[PDB]
RNA sequence: GAAACCAAAGUCUUUGGGUUCCGGGGGGAGUAUGGUUGCAAAGCUGAAACUUAAAGGAAUUGACGGAAGGGCACCACCAGG
RNA sequence: UUAAAUCCUUUAACGAGGAUCCAUUGGAGGGCAAGUCUGGUGCCAGCAGCCGCGGUAAUUCCAGCUCCAAUAGCGUAUAUU
């Protein structure tokens, strides 16, 4: 749910073990994910993907870089 | 039903990486590969051989 | 007689259950 | 929206909403109407020396609280109008920063100038990042006492070397008074983060403590804890948490006067008897001739590293081959592997959830939903308010029975942390937990090993078992934990409600505890089926055509028959069963979908129901200081 | 000219005789809503959110026909043993 | 140098053998430069702007090695040409 306006979004969490870094009411911050508004790939009605959970980054996560607080 | 999360990153067996000498950086790594490709040029019947074909 | 498939049958489910709290 | 004038107005409209909530949330935190500021201190670096930067840091009024080894402070002043509770603690030790920062409103980091933090400051930020991190503020002590040249680069080389941690906070500079103030400023006013097991449940912090006991020789007697109420109102029927001690009955509460307000006897309540709680954690009612055969008569110090290595030789033994078992050739397969069974999928073969329990189950509680019960337990506490003592107000607790020991720990510096706990959370079950390793410890961690949970303001030791995190009924159990994975841990243990962070220490030696792995508390339920499984492998030496004959398996010729209904597979990709065994030992006839190379293997699948251990003990041991090995 | 085809569907990258209406991937949809006209049926004007990687046009081959005609065989039949 | 400084510039002393004074970021089926290499997984986990890959020999996932592109920079989202 944003924060700026309420509206609802599905996002997708992109790399393989991702989704285990998100837990229930956590900042995300959300990008594009490529086709300006369509949906991308084989995902059904998804036009989003996640960045970056409790301000530390997806790829820092899943690479080992950083960890993240709650 | 189903729906795990990083089953076969988690699940695939953990390899070291080896210990290389560094490469070269900047101007040196442009002279070899200068060198690699235009100065001792070995000649093939019709080049079907890349740089890193493997069998 | 008894096999790995049917000796299951032979376990009873109804014996040591946790007390239930209701809603 | 139409109409410019309409749409502006909208939007002053949503303004004043938005920032008569934020007036809210400000008013909560170091004021008249509510509570102190709780202002945590915690030096990274061991070079830090925590008193002068303390001594710089009381400097309004001053009003020293005084324990035999913690030394800390009360600071009011009308300047900020603000009134700040300011604890030291020192890291590394593990029990007492946990404790004071899990009720600190304010985390204030001191920071070496030449190096970030210490290694065991580092352990300490882990540890603080993975139980739940407050507001926080840098703030580094010895930049003034350098040539400006040294200065820009120390600032500069610091703000590189604290970005893996912090990577966009501004880290202020605590030298003098005029600083301190400063740093008093930012305190003040910043964006509060919020806990969210702070903010369900009735915490306080104790200010003064004394003790009177009923029976000495029962070294047992009532204990009263006065201090801030901080969390929901606090009622008395309710029972109350002493963190490192356990929980137990609340008999009166009273207000006596705040000794410091900010702008310069009682008997609120006393228990009933029928609307108390009840202190019951577990369930309380419990024509043959001489010489012939059969054949015929069908006609008529050391030992400790030692399983250290083996323990390494097991770890690197179940990741080549995951839970493969040599079957014993003296043990009869079916009497050694008796409770176990094959399953044709896992994902959609049957298992009851109630088929086969053990006697434990008849101890602990169940959930007919969780999630309305803890849908209601979240809106009668929120939405319906109790006539119990409001946030803010300095109380004075009387709790009944209690031991002598917690007396001469607050004398010791150890704080005292009291939490009111919800409704069903005394009660005996089975928590589920995911969690997953730090990279800082290595060490293999079996799967029953004793290990020491801080799961959401409780401590305690158990012994879990490690399960797929998935989203089917069963869920298959793993013999160690694995180093990146996500696992579940499952464990008997008091119902908590979550969100509750999770961390999981190891009793390394000489007292020190290892930050193992660390996570969250998911759903409780004891139906969550953990299954563990054994695959015996054979070696198929006479292949034909889609027909194989396989030996090494069994041993026998009806340990064939008995696990004959199971579905045998191989390793590269073939799937068939078992047709007859031929030999009187074990070897077997087995049909396949398609024709096995030589060089293959025919392994089978077994599966059982395992169940946590009843190990659960409150009591765990207080840590030394933390240093590396 | 994509071609089928077309003395116009030509005089078009060697692109300008004058002028009118009008299209801009498939749907949602000629739908909703508003206006207007009509006794009504309806007519005219006419969206968007959303959805989708192709829908479509001209030709070209001929699997399989439950499509049709023929030829052959005591491992097909007929008359029999 | 400058108001006083810092930095640059000018200058003594010390300062370099690869386990250092150690370059990254994206890719390697096609578009599009660069592997039908080895292990794992087995329509799962995942990738994939698009075409598509993964259901037991995966040139595409996860890895190891190797190669390619730009380079003190290189990816992604969005508006715009």
């Amino acid at each position: 749910q944003l924060i700026k306006n309420g509206k609802k979004i599905t996002a997708f969490v992109p790399n393989d073990g991702c989704l285990n870094f998100i837990e229930e009411n956590d900042e995300v911050l959300v990008a594009g994910f490529g086709r300006k508004g369509h949906a991308v790939g084989d995902i059904p009605g998804v036009r989003f993907k996640v960045v970056k959970v409790a301000n530390v980054s997806l790829l820092a996560l899943y690479k080992g870089k950083k960890e993240r607080p709650r | 039903s189903l729906a795990r999360a990083g089953k076969v990153r988690g699940q695939t067996p953990k390899v070291a990486k080896q210990e290389k000498k560094k490469k070269k950086t900047g101007r040196a790594k442009r002279r070899m590969q200068y060198n690699r490709r235009f100065v001792n040029v070995v000649p093939t019947f019709g080049k079907k051989k890349g740089p890193n074909a493997n069998s | 007689k008894w096999d790995c498939e049917s000796i299951c049958s032979t376990y009873s489910n109804l014996y040591n259950h946790p007390q239930l709290i209701k809603y | 929206e139409l109409s410019r004038v309409d749409q502006r107005h909208r939007a002053s409209q949503l303004r004043k909403q938005k920032k008569e909530a934020v007036l809210a949330e400000k008013r909560q935190l170091g004021g008249k109407d509510g509570p102190p500021h709780q202002v945590l201190v915690v030096p990274l670096h061991s070079r830090i020396s925590l008193p002068e930067a303390m001594q710089l840091l009381q400097d309004g009024t001053v009003h020293l609280n005084e324990l035999g080894n913690t030394q800390n402070f009360m600071l009011l002043c009308p300047r900020l109008k603000h009134r700040w509770f300011f604890t030291s603690a020192r890291p590394g030790d593990l029990h007492v920063v946990l404790d004071m920062a899990k009720v600190a409103d304010t985390i204030l980091f001191l920071l070496d100038p030449l190096e970030g933090w210490d290694s065991t400051g580092d352990y300490c930020l882990s540890c603080l990042f993975a139980q739940g991190l407050p507001t926080y503020t840098l703030a580094v002590q010895g930049i003034s006492g350098l040539p400006l040249k040294k200065q820009i680069d120390t600032r500069k080389k610091l703000s590189k070397a604290v970005e893996k941690r912090f990577p966009h906070d501004k880290l202020l500079l605590l030298d003098t008074q005029q600083e301190a103030g400063m740093l008093l400023r930012q305190l003040a006013n910043q964006k509060q983060q919020h806990l969210a097991f702070r903010d369900r449940r009735a915490y306080l912090f104790a200010h003064a403590v004394d003790f009177v006991p009923s029976e000495e020789n029962n070294l047992v007697g009532t204990l009263k804890i006065s201090g801030y109420v901080r969390g929901q109102t606090l009622n008395v029927n309710r029972l109350l948490h002493i963190v490192g001690y356990g929980d137990f009955q609340m008999k009166q509460i009273d207000a006596p006067g705040d000794p410091f307000p900010l702008n310069p006897k009682v008997l609120m309540k006393a228990d009933p008897g029928r609307q108390e709680s009840l202190q019951a954690e577990v369930i309380p009612d419990p024509k043959v001739p001489k010489g012939t055969s059969s054949y015929q008569a069908e006609w008529i110090d050391e030992e400790a590293e030692a399983k250290m290595l083996e323990k390494y030789k097991q770890e690197r033994l179940e990741e080549m081959f995951p839970d493969e078992v040599d079957t014993p050739r003296d043990v009869a397969a079916r009497i050694r592997f008796q409770k176990y069974r094959g399953l044709k999928s896992f994902r959609t073969s049957p298992w009851d959830p109630k088929e086969n329990l053990p006697q434990d189950y008849a101890r602990i509680f169940q959930f007919q939903n969780f999630t309305n019960t803890r849908k209601s337990i979240f809106k009668e506490v929120e939405e319906k308010e109790v006539e119990g003592a409001e946030v803010g107000w300095y109380v004075t607790l009387h709790v009944s029975e209690v031991p002598v020991s917690v007396v001469e720990c607050f004398r010791q510096g150890t704080p005292l942390i009291a939490f009111s706990l919800l409704p069903h959370e005394q009660k005996m079950s089975v928590l589920n937990m995911v969690v997953r390793r730090d990279p800082g410890n290595t060490e293999p961690v079996k799967a029953k090993e004793e290990l020491i949970f801080h799961c959401g303001f409780r401590r305690f030791r158990a012994s879990p078992l490690f399960s797929q995190h998935t989203a089917a009924d069963k869920h298959k159990l793993q013999r160690f934990l694995t180093a990146d994975m996500a696992l579940v841990a499952t464990v008997y243990a008091p119902i908590t409600f979550p969100p509750a962070s999770v961390l999981l220490f190891k009793q390394k030696s000489n007292g020190m505890h290892s930050l193992i792995a660390t996570g969250h508390l998911m759903s409780v339920d004891p139906d969550r089926m953990v299954i563990k499984r054994v695959v015996l492998s054979g070696h198929p030496f006479k292949i034909f055509t889609k027909m194989a004959v396989v030996r090494y398996m069994f041993f026998n010729r009806e340990d064939v028959l008995w696990f004959k209904p199971v579905e045998l597979r191989t390793k590269w990709g073939r799937r068939g069963h078992i047709k007859e065994p031929l030999g009187t030992h074990g070897h077997m006839k087995c049909s396949f979908d398609g024709k096995l190379k030589s060089q293959d293997t025919v392994l089978m699948n077994l599966y059982k129901r395992v169940f946590p251990k009843w190990t659960y003990d409150p009591y765990v041991p207080e840590p030394v200081p933390w240093l590396k090995s």
